[PDB]
C-alpha cells in the first residue's frame, strides 16, 4: 500500500519515545557525579 | 454472652456449607 | 527436520523427546556448562581470594569446598598453598571445552538419532531393559565416586576436620565407622529439633564410614540393574515413557535441594563455620557467651543472676533439666561446636568450667562469630535490616541456603508439572477432552 | 465378591462419589479432621500459652477474653523451639497446652493434609480424563502456608515464630517480619503483590468484558443469567465483541483474541506472582532480607542526607525496639 | 456541520483511537505521567521533607519520588502561578508543586479514561461492565490521594509518588491509625486477595479442562477465534469442582459477573474505611480489652502486643516523619523493651 | 556544604600539636576502618561490649589519652583496658597479635595513622550519630 | 485487523529509518547528557548540588515554614550559602 508518515499514531509514539532517550541520557550521566 | 454469639454464628455457618453442598439444586444439563 | 509441526518454539526441547543422538548432545553440551561454571568461578573465587582474611568474608562458595577435602589449608583452616584451588578451577574449565565439543557435535552435526549408527547407545524409553541397565550403569558412576572420596580421606591426605583434637587441622581418617548399626541408624533418626536425622553426621569417620557404605550398596545396585529387569508390580506401579521417567528424577532433585538446605544452615562438620560462617545458632550462642563472659569479669556471678522474667540472664534450664545459655538463645540448646564444647559438662554447660576455664581463643572465636551472624540484605549490607552501611557482608550460609530452597522449590513443581503430563500422556488426554467421547458424560449424576 | 480389596479401591476411587474421596483423601480427610477439630476446641476454649518461653502466657482463645478479632491458636514455646512435641510427650495435658501443643498437631496435620488436597486435585482430574495441573496452580497457595507455617520456623529455629492461628496474631507475624527483615524493601514481596493486585486487576477485567459481551437471550425484566444453560454446546458471549472493545481502549495487538492464550495469562499471572511471595517468606527465612539502603545518599561533607528509605528504617526501629519487651537479654537479635 | 465533521475525525478508528474523551484524557494523562518520571529524576524534596527524592541526588528506582507539599502549604492546590510559586517554576518545584499536579491532573485522566472506556463501549456497542469495574480504581485514588488528605491537616500527610514513599505510608497508617485492624480494609483484603483467586483458579480451570481441537502438545493453536462450540469443558469442569471443593460454578454468566464483583466491591470497601481515617475516626482500639488490660496486667492478648508495636512505630518515626512539629524526644522518653 | 581541610585538623598529640589529613588518607582509613573495624565498631559503637564508644570524649577520658592519633595508634598496637590497668591484645586485634587477628597482619604504620584519623574526622562530620546507637539512625 | 498506519515491522526493518535515527536518537542522548553534565538541569529544578545541602556548619533543614511567604522564605534558605 502507500503509507504515510506523520500520522497521529507516529505524534504518540513520539511525545513517549523522546522524552524517554533524553532522560535515559540524563541519567546515564548522573552515574558519575560524586563527593 | 458475647462467646455465646461467636460460636453461634460460626455454628451457623458451618451448617449453611452443609446444606450448599449436600442440599444444592441438582445441576441440570442441555434441558434447563 | 523438527519445527513447529513438533512442539511450539518455546517448548522446543520437547520436540528432542524421540532422537536419542541429538538428545545426547544437549546432555554432554549441558554438563559442559557446569563444569564450565566451576572451573571458571574458582578462577573468579581465587582471583579475589584474600589470603589473611575469612573466606565467608569474601563471597567463597567453592573455594571453601576444597578446603573442606583438606586442601591448600591447615591449622585451624588457616590458607597454606592456593595452588590446589587454582588446579581445581582450571582443570574443570579445560574439561568443559572437551564436554562442550562433544555436545555441540552430537547435536549439530553426527546422527540425529542412535539406534541404528550403534543399537548399544540407541534407546528406547519403554525399553524397560536399556532402562534399568544405563540407569545401572550410572548407578556404578556414582558409586565409584562416593569412593573417590573415602580414598582421599584415608589415603590421598584427609579432610578438614574442624573437631580436629589440637584444634581445627586437617586430618587423615584412618578408622571409618562401617557398623550399619550406626551408620543406618542417620536414617532412623527424627528430622526435629536435637535429633536431627542426616544433619545430625557430626564427626569424619561417620561421613566416611558412610561413604564407604553408599559407595558399594551402590555400585551393587548399578550391577544388579544390568543383570535385570523390573518385576511386576515394579511394572504394574510405574509409568514408562520419556516424560514420567523426567519427572521421577525431578521429584528426587528437588528433595535433595530441601536436604542441603538444611544441611548448609544447620551442620557444623561437613560445612566447617571456619571457611563458611558462624551457623545460624552458632552465632546466637556466641552472644549469650561473649556477654556471659564480660559481665563475669565485672564481677557478675553468672550461674545466679536473674533476668528481667525470672528465668536466668546468663544460663538457664532446657525442658529436660540441660543447663543452657539463657535469653531467646534457649532455641538453639542444641548447637554443638568445637569452640564451645570444652565448657560443657555431663548436665551441660558446667559453672566452674564457665567459671574459670574460659579461654581467650574462646573468647575471641565467640565475638568473631557473634559478629558474623547469617544475617545481612539482599544489596549485602551485613547486620539487622535496621543497621547502617559499612560492612558488607551475607554469610555464605545465607547464599547457599537461599539460592537451594528456590531452585528445591520450583523443582518440586517441575516434578508435579512433569508427572502430571506424563500421566495424561500415557493414558492419553494431555492434550484435550475427546469432544465426542467425553468421559464425565457417562458417568451417573450425583447431582 | 469380587474381593473386598479389590472393592475397597474401587470404591474409595470411584467417580461417583459425592466428594471424591481419594487415595491422596485416605490421608487427607482424617488429617484436616483432626486439625479441624483441635483447632475450633482450642480457638474456643484453650488456656494461655508461654509462647516465648518466658513465662509469660499469652491467652488467645474466646473463653479467656478474646474476640474473633483478637483471638487466636497460638504457638509453641521457644522454650520447644524446633522439639517435636506430641501429646504424649507431655506429664499431663495442662502442661501441653500451656506450651502451646495445640499449635503443632494443627500445622502438622494441616499441611500434611493440605498437601495431599493437592494430590488430590490431580487425581479426580485423572480419573475424568481432564489435563492434570490445576493442581500446579494450587501449588502456590500452599506454598505460601508452609513458608509461613514451616519454612520461616525451621530457618529461624523454632516453631514460635511461625505465624500464628488467628486475625489479630497474624497482623503481628507481619509487622514484626517487617521489622526483621524489611520484606516491603525486598523484590519478591513485590512481584508477590504484583501477582494479587494485578490478579485482582485481572480478574475485573476478564469479569467485565466477558459479562459485558453477552449474546441477549434474555427479557428486559428478566435475569440477564438465565440466558445460559448447564450444557451448551456454542459460546455465551461474543469473544470477538470483547476483544473488538478492548483492543480500542488500548490498542488492538495489545488485546486478546485467544480464549485459550487469555485463561493461561489469567491462571500464569497470580499463581507465579505468588510463588515469588512464598519463595520470599522462604527465603528470608534465612535472613537474606530486603534492600538496606540505609544512609546511602550522603552529601559533600559525608553528612547523611534521608531518602524515603531512612523514614521506613525509623518506623522498622519502633517495631524492633518493642517486639517482645521481655524477652531479650543481649544487644543483637540473632533469633 | 463542522461538529460532526470534528465528530468524525476523533472517532475515526486509528491505531490508538482518539474520540472526543481523548481530548481530556490524552492531555492529563501524559502530563501526569510526564511529572512524575520528571521529578523521579530531577526535583528534590529537601525544602520539602528534608529528604533527597530524584536520581540527580542519587537515589535509586526504588527510594526516588515526587513527594507532598510542606505541611505549611496546607491544602492548597500550589498553581504556578498562585500566590505560592508565583509564575515561578523553580520556586513551584521546591515547594512541591509537582505533586499537585500529578495528583489532579492523573485526578481528570482517570475521568477521561472511563469516559473513553463509556465512549468505546458505545460505538463498539457492548455493555459498559468495564466502566463501572473501573469506578472501584477511581474510589481509591479519589479517597486516599484527595478525600484523605483533605481531613487532615494538609497535602503534606498524602500518599507521595514514588515506591518507598508509599511504604512509610503503610507502616504509617498502622502505627498511627492501626488500620489492620479495621473492618473496611479485611473486606478490602478478602476481595483483592479473594479476587486473585478467582484470576488463577478459574484460569487453570479452563487450560486444564480443555477439549481437543487440534494435534499438537501447544493447544494455544487449536482455538477458534471465531465462536461456535465452547473451548472447555463447563460441564466437566462442574463435576470436578462438586467433588473436591463441593461446591462449583455451572453458569458462566455468573462465574463472570461474579468475578467482576468480588474484587470491585473489595475496593469499595477499602476505600470507605480511608475515608473514616480522613477524620482519624478509624479502627484503634476494642475498649474492653483496654479495660481489662488496665486493672489486670497478666492478661496478653496478641491485640495488647500490636498495639506496643505502634507506640514505638509512632515515637521513633515521628521526629523525621513530621519535621514541621520540630519534635525532640529525649533518648529516656523513648519507649523500648530490654536489651534492645 | 564540605569536607574542608579545617574539618581535616585533628589533634596530633597530646600537647595540643595538630595534624591535618587529605582527602586520600580520609577515604583510605574509611576504607580500612571497615577492612578491619566496622565488623565490630560500625559507626563508632561497640558491638561486643556496648559500653565503650569511640566518641571522642569517651576517648579523652580513657586511660592514657586516646583522643588524638598518638594515642589511637598506640592502641592499634598494643590495646588496654579503659584504665589502661590491663593489656588486652589477646583479645582486641592489634599488631602485636596479627597471628591471632590475620586483618592486622598487611597493616603498616602508615595505615594505623589513616584509621587513627577516620575515627577523630567522622564524629566531626556526623556528630552526635558517630556515638550513639539505633537511636540516632 | 489493519488501519492507515505504516507497519512498525516495516518502518523498524527500512534503512531509511535507521539512516534518520542512527542521527537522532544519539542525539537526543547526547543532549540530556550534556543537561545534566553542565550542572543546568540543578538550577531549572532548584535540586541541590551535593555541597549545598547544608551551609558548613548548619546541620538544620531549610524546611519551608508558611505558605504565602515561602518564595521568599525558600530565597533566603539559599542565602546561608545552603
Ligand atoms: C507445596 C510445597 C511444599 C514445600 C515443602 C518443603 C519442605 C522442606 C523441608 C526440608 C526437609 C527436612 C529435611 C532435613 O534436612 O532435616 C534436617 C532439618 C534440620 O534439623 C536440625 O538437626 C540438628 C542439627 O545439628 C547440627 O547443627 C548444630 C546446631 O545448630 C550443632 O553444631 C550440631 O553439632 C550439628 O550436627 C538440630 O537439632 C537443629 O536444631 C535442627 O533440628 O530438619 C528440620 O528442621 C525440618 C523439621 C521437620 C519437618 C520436615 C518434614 C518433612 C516431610
Ligand atoms: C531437570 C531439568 C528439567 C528438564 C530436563 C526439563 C525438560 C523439559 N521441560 Mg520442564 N521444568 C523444570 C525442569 C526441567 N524440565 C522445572 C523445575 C519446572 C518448574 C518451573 C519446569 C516447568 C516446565 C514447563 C512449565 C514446561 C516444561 C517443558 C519441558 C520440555 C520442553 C523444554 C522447553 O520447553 O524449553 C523451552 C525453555 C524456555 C522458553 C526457557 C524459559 C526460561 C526460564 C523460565 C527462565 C529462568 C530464569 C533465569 C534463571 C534468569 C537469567 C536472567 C536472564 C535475563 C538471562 C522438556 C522435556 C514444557 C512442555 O512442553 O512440557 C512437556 C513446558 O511447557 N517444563
Ligand atoms: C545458584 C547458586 C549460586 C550461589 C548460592 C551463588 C552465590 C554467590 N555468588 Mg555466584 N553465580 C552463580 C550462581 C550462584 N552464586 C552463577 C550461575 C553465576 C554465573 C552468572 C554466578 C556469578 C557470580 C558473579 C559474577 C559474582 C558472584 C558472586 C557471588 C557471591 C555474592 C552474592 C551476590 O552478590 O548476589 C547478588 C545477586 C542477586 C540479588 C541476583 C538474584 C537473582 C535471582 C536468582 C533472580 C530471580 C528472578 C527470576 C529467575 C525471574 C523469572 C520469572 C519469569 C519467568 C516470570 C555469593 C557467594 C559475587 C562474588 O563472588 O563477589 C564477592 C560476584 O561478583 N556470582
Ligand atoms: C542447555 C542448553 C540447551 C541445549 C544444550 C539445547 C539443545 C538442543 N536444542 Mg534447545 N533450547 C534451549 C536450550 C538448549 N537447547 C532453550 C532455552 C530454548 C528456548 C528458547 C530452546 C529451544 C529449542 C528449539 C525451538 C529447538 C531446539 C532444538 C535443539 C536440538 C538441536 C540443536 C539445533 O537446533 O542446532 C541448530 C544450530 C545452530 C543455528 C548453531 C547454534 C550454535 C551452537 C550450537 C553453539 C556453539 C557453542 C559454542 C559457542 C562453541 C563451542 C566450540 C568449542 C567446543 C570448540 C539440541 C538437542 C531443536 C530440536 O528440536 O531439534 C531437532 C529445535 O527446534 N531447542
Ligand atoms: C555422555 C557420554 C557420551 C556418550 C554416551 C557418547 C556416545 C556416543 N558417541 Mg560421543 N562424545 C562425547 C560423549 C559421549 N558420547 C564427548 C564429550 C565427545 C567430544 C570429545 C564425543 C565425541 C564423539 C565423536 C567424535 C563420535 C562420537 C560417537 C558416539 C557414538 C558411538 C560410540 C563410540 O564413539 O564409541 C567409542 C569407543 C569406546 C566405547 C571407548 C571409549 C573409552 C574412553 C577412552 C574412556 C572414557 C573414560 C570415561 C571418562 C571414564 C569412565 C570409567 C569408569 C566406569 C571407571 C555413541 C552414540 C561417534 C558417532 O557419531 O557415531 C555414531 C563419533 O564419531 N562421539
Ligand atoms: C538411585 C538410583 C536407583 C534407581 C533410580 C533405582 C530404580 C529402581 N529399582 Mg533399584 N537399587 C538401587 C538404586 C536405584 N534403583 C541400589 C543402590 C540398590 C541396592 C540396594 C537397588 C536395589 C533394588 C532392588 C532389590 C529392587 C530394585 C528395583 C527398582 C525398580 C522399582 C523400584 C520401586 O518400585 O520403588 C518403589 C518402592 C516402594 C513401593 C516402597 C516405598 C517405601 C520407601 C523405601 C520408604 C519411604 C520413603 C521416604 C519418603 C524416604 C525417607 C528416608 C527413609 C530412610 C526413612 C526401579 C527401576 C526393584 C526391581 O524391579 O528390580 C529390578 C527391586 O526389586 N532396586
Ligand atoms: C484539556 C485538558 C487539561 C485540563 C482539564 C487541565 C487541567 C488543569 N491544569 Mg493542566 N495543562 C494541559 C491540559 C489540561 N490541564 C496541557 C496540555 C498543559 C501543557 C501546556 C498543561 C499545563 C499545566 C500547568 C503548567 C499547570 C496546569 C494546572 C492545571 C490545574 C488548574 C489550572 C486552572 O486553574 O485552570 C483554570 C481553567 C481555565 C483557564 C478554563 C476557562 C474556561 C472558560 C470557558 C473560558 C472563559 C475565558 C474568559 C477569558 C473569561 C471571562 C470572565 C471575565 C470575568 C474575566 C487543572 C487541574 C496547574 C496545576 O497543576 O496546579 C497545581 C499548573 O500549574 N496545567
Ligand atoms: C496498584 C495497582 C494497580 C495498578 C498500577 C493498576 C493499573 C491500571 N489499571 C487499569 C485498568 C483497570 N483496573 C481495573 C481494576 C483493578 N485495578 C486494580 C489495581 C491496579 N490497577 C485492582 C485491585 C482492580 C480491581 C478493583 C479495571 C476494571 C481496569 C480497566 O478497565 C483499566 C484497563 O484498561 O485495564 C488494563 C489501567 C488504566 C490505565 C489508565 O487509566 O491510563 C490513563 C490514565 C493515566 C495514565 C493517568 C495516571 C494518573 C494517576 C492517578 C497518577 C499516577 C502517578 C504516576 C504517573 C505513577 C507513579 C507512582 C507510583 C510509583 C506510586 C492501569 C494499567
Ligand atoms: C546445542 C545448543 C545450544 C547449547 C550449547 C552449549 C551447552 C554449549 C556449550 C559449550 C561449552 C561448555 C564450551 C566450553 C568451552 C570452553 C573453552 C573454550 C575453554 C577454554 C579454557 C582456557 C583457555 C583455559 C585456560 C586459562 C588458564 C589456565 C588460566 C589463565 C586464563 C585462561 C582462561 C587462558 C544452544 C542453547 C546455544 C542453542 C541450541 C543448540
Ligand atoms: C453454637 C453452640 C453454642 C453452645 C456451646 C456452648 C457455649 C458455652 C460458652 C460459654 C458461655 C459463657 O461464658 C462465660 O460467661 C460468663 C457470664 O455469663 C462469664 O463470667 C464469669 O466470670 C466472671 C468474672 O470475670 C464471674 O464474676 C462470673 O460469675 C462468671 O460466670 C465467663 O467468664 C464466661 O467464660
Ligand atoms: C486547561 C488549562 C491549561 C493551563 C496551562 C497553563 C500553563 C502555563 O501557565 C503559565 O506559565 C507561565 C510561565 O511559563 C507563567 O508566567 C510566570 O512566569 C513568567 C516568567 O517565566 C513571568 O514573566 C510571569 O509574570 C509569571 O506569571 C504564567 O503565570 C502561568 O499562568
Ligand atoms: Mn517471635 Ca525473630 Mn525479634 Mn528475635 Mn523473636
Ligand atoms: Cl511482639
Amino acid at each position: 500500500v502507500s503509507y504515510p508518515i506523520f500520522t497521529v499514531r507516529w505524534v504518540a509514539v513520539h511525545t513517549l519515545a523522546v522524552p524517554t532517550i533524553f532522560f535515559l541520557g540524563a541519567i546515564a550521566a548522573m552515574q558519575f557525579i560524586q563527593r | 454472652m458475647e462467646t455465646i454469639t461467636y460460636v453461634f454464628i460460626f455454628a451457623c455457618i458451618i451448617a449453611l456449607f452443609f446444606f450448599a453442598i449436600f442440599f444444592r439444586e441438582p445441576p441440570r444439563i442441555t434441558k434447563k | 527436520d523438527q519445527e513447529s509441526s513438533g512442539f511450539a518454539w518455546w517448548a522446543g526441547n520437547a520436540r528432542l523427546i524421540n532422537l536419542s543422538g541429538k538428545l545426547l548432545g544437549a546432555h554432554v553440551a549441558h554438563a559442559g556448562l557446569i563444569v564450565f561454571w566451576a572451573g571458571a568461578m574458582t578462577l573468579f573465587e581465587l582471583a579475589h581470594f584474600i589470603p589473611e582474611k575469612p573466606m565467608y568474608e569474601q563471597g567463597l562458595i567453592l573455594i571453601p569446598h576444597i578446603a573442606t577435602l583438606g586442601w591448600g589449608v591447615g591449622p585451624g583452616g588457616e590458607v597454606v598453598d592456593t595452588f590446589p584451588f587454582f588446579v581445581v578451577g582450571v582443570v574443570h574449565l579445560i574439561s568443559s571445552a572437551v564436554l562442550g565439543f562433544g555436545g555441540v557435535y552430537h547435536a549439530i552435526r553426527g546422527p540425529e538419532t542412535l539406534e541404528e549408527y550403534s543399537s548399544f547407545f540407541g534407546y528406547d524409553w519403554k525399553d524397560k531393559n536399556k532402562m534399568t541397565t544405563i540407569l545401572g550403569f550410572h548407578l556404578i558412576v556414582l558409586g565409584i565416586g562416593a569412593l573417590l572420596l573415602v580414598a582421599k580421606a584415608m589415603f590421598f591426605g584427609g579432610l578438614y576436620d574442624t573437631w580436629a583434637p589440637g584444634g581445627g587441622d586437617v586430618r587423615v581418617i584412618t578408622n571409618p565407622t562401617l557398623d550399619p548399626r550406626v551408620i543406618f541408624g542417620y536414617l532412623l533418626k527424627s528430622p526435629f529439633g536435637g535429633e536431627g536425622w542426616i544433619v545430625s553426621v557430626n564427626n569424619l569417620e561417620d561421613v566416611v564410614g558412610g561413604h564407604i557404605w553408599i559407595g558399594l550398596i551402590c555400585i551393587a545396585g548399578g550391577i544388579w540393574h544390568i543383570l535385570t529387569t523390573p518385576f511386576g508390580w515394579a511394572r504394574r506401579a510405574f509409568i514408562w515413557s520419556g516424560e514420567a521417567y523426567l519427572s521421577y528424577s525431578l521429584g528426587a532433585l528437588s528433595m535433595m535441594g530441601f536436604i542441603a538446605t538444611c544441611f548448609v544452615w544447620f551442620n557444623n562438620t561437613v560445612y566447617p563455620s571456619e571457611f563458611y560462617g558462624p551457623t545460624g545458632p552458632e552465632a546466637s550462642q556466641a552472644q549469650a557467651m561473649t556477654f556471659l563472659i564480660r559481665d563475669q569479669k565485672l564481677g557478675a556471678n553468672v550461674g545466679s543472676a536473674q533476668g528481667p522474667t525470672g528465668l536466668g540472664k546468663y544460663l538457664m534450664r532446657s525442658p529436660t533439666g540441660e543447663i543452657i545459655f539463657g535469653g531467646e538463645t534457649m532455641r538453639f540448646w542444641d548447637f554443638r561446636g568445637p569452640w564451645l564444647e570444652p565448657l560443657r559438662g555431663p548436665n551441660g554447660l558446667d559453672l566452674n568450667k564457665i567459671k574459670n576455664d574460659i579461654q581467650p581463643w574462646q573468647e575471641r572465636r565467640a565475638a568473631e562469630y557473634m559478629t558474623h551472624a547469617p544475617l545481612g540484605s539482599l544489596n549485602s549490607v551485613g547486620g539487622v535490616a535496621t543497621e547502617i552501611n559499612s560492612v558488607n557482608f551475607v554469610s555464605p550460609r545465607s547464599w547457599l541456603a537461599t539460592s537451594h530452597f528456590v531452585l528445591a522449590f520450583f523443582f518440586l513443581v517441575g516434578h508435579l508439572w512433569h508427572a502430571g503430563r506424563a500421566r495424561a500422556a500415557a493414558a492419553g488426554f494431555e492434550k484435550g477432552i475427546d469432544r465426542e467421547s467425553e468421559p464425565v458424560l457417562s458417568m451417573p449424576s450425583l447431582d | 465378591s469380587a474381593n473386598l480389596w479389590e472393592r475397597f479401591c474401587n470404591w474409595v476411587t470411584s467417580t461417583d462419589n459425592r466428594l471424591y474421596v481419594g487415595w491422596f483423601g485416605v490421608i487427607m480427610i482424617p488429617t484436616l479432621l483432626a486439625a479441624t477439630i483441635c483447632f475450633v476446641i482450642a480457638f474456643i476454649a484453650a488456656p494461655p500459652v508461654d509462647i516465648d518461653g518466658i513465662r509469660e502466657p499469652v491467652s488467645g482463645s474466646l473463653l479467656y477474653g478474646n474476640n474473633i478479632i483478637t483471638g487466636a491458636v497460638v504457638p509453641s514455646s521457644n522454650a520447644i523451639g524446633l522439639h517435636f512435641y506430641p501429646i504424649w510427650e507431655a506429664a499431663s495435658l495442662d502442661e501441653w497446652l500451656y506450651n502451646g501443643g495445640p499449635y503443632q498437631l494443627i500445622i502438622f496435620h494441616f499441611l500434611l493434609g493440605a498437601s495431599c488436597y493437592m494430590g488430590r486435585q490431580w487425581e479426580l482430574s485423572y480419573r475424568l480424563g481432564m489435563r492434570p495441573w490445576i493442581c500446579v496452580a494450587y501449588s502456590a497457595p500452599l506454598a505460601s502456608a508452609f513458608a509461613v507455617f514451616l519454612i520461616y520456623p525451621i530457618g529461624q529455629g523454632s516453631f514460635s515464630d511461625g505465624m500464628p492461628l488467628g486475625i489479630s496474631g497474624t497482623f503481628n507475624f507481619m509487622i514484626v517480619f517487617q521489622a526483621e527483615h524489611n520484606i516491603l524493601m525486598h523484590p519478591f514481596h513485590q512481584l508477590g503483590v504484583a501477582g494479587v493486585f494485578g490478579g485482582a486487576l485481572f480478574c475485573a477485567m476478564h469479569g467485565s468484558l466477558v459479562t459485558s459481551s453477552l449474546i441477549r437471550e434474555t427479557t428486559e425484566t428478566e435475569s440477564a443469567n438465565y440466558g445460559y444453560k448447564f450444557g451448551q454446546e456454542e459460546e455465551t458471549y461474543n469473544i470477538v465483541a470483547a476483544h473488538g472493545y478492548f483492543g480500542r481502549l488500548i490498542f488492538q495487538y495489545a488485546s486478546f483474541n485467544n480464549s485459550r492464550s487469555l485463561h493461561f495469562f489469567l491462571a500464569a499471572w497470580p499463581v507465579v506472582g505468588v510463588w515469588f511471595t512464598a519463595l520470599g517468606i522462604s527465603t528470608m527465612a534465612f535472613n537474606l532480607n530486603g534492600f538496606n539502603f540505609n544512609h546511602s545518599v550522603i552529601d559533600a561533607k559525608g553528612n547523611v542526607i534521608n531518602t524515603w528509605a531512612d523514614i521506613i528504617n525509623r518506623a522498622n526501629l519502633g517495631m524492633e525496639v518493642m517486639h517482645e519487651r521481655n524477652a531479650h537479654n543481649f544487644p543483637l537479635d540473632l533469633a | 456541520g463542522w461538529f460532526d465533521i470534528l465528530d468524525d475525525w476523533l472517532k475515526r478508528d486509528r491505531f490508538v483511537f482518539v474520540g472526543w474523551s481523548g481530548i481530556l484524557l490524552f492531555p492529563c494523562a501524559y502530563l501526569a505521567l510526564g511529572g512524575w518520571l520528571t521529578g523521579t529524576t530531577f526535583v528534590t524534596s529537601w525544602y520539602t521533607h528534608g529528604l533527597a527524592s530524584s536520581y540527580l541526588e542519587g537515589c535509586n528506582f526504588l527510594t526516588v519520588a515526587v513527594s507532598t507539599p510542606a505541611n505549611s502549604m496546607g491544602h492548597s492546590l500550589l498553581l504556578l502561578w498562585g500566590p505560592e510559586a508565583q509564575g515561578d517554576f523553580t520556586r513551584w518545584c521546591q515547594l512541591g508543586g509537582l505533586w499537585t499536579f500529578i495528583a489532579l491532573h492523573g485526578a481528570f485522566g482517570l475521568i477521561g479514561f472511563m469516559l473513553r472506556q463509556f465512549e468505546i463501549a458505545r460505538l463498539v456497542g457492548v455493555r459498559p461492565y468495564n466502566a463501572i469495574a473501573f469506578s472501584a480504581p477511581i474510589a481509591v485514588f479519589v479517597s486516599v490521594f484527595l478525600i484523605y488528605p483533605l481531613g487532615q491537616s494538609s497535602w503534606f500527610f498524602a500518599p507521595s509518588f514514588g515506591v518507598a514513599a508509599i511504604f512509610r505510608f503503610l507502616l504509617f497508617f498502622q502505627g498511627f491509625h492501626n488500620w489492620t485492624l479495621n473492618p473496611f480494609h479485611m473486606m478490602g483484603v478478602a476481595g483483592v486477595l479473594g479476587g486473585a483467586l478467582l484470576c488463577a483458579i478459574h484460569g487453570a480451570t479452563v487450560e486444564n479442562t480443555l477439549f481437543q481441537d487440534g494435534e499438537g502438545a501447544s493447544t494455544f493453536r487449536a482455538f477458534n477465534p471465531t465462536q461456535a462450540e465452547e473451548t472447555y469443558s463447563m460441564v466437566t469442569a462442574n463435576r470436578f469442582w462438586s467433588q473436591i471443593f463441593g461446591i462449583a460454578f455451572s453458569n458462566k454468566r455468573w462465574l463472570h459477573f461474579f468475578m467482576l464483583f468480588v474484587p470491585v466491591t473489595g475496593l469499595w470497601m477499602s476505600a470507605i474505611g480511608v475515608v473514616g481515617l480522613a477524620l482519624n475516626l478509624r479502627s484503634y482500639d476494642f475498649i474492653s480489652q483496654e479495660i481489662r488490660a488496665a486493672e489486670d496486667p497478666e492478661f496478653e492478648t496478641f491485640y495488647t502486643k500490636n498495639l506496643l508495636l505502634n507506640e514505638g512505630i509512632r515515637a521513633w518515626m515521628a521526629p523525621q516523619d513530621q519535621p514541621h512539629e520540630n519534635f525532640v524526644f529525649p533518648e529516656e522518653v523513648l519507649p523500648r523493651g530490654n536489651a534492645l | 556544604a564540605e569536607l574542608t581541610p579545617e574539618v581535616l585538623t585533628v589533634p596530633l598529640n597530646s600537647e595540643g600539636k595538630t595534624i591535618t589529613l587529605t582527602e586520600k588518607q580520609y577515604l583510605e582509613g574509611k576504607r580500612l576502618f571497615q577492612y578491619a573495624c566496622a565488623s565490630c565498631h560500625v559507626g563508632g559503637i561497640t558491638k561486643t561490649n556496648p559500653s565503650l564508644d569511640l566518641r571522642t570524649e569517651t576517648l579523652a577520658l580513657a586511660t592514657p589519652p586516646r583522643d588524638n592519633i598518638e594515642g589511637l595508634v598506640d592502641y592499634m598496637k598494643n590495646p588496654t583496658t579503659y584504665d589502661g590497668e590491663q593489656e588486652i591484645a589477646e583479645v582486641h586485634p592489634s599488631l602485636r597479635s596479627a597471628d591471632i587477628f590475620p586483618k592486622m597482619r598487611n597493616l603498616t604504620e602508615k595505615d594505623l595513622v589513616a584509621i587513627a584519623g577516620h575515627i577523630l574526622v567522622e564524629p566531626k562530620i556526623l556528630g552526635d550519630k558517630w556515638g550513639g546507637g539505633k537511636v540516632y539512625y | 485487523g489493519t488501519t492507515g498506519e505504516r507497519p512498525f515491522s516495516d518502518i523498524i526493518t527500512s534503512v531509511r529509518y535507521w539512516v534518520i535515527h542512527s542521527i537522532t536518537i544519539p542525539a537526543l542522548f547526547i543532549a540530556g547528557w550534556l543537561f545534566v553534565s553542565t550542572g543546568l538541569a540543578y538550577d531549572v529544578f532548584g535540586t541541590p548540588r551535593p555541597d549545598s545541602y547544608y551551609a558548613q556548619e548548619q546541620r538544620s533543614i531549610p524546611l519551608v515554614t508558611d505558605r504565602f511567604e515561602a518564595k521568599q522564605q525558600v530565597e533566603t534558605f539559599l542565602e546561608q550559602l545552603k
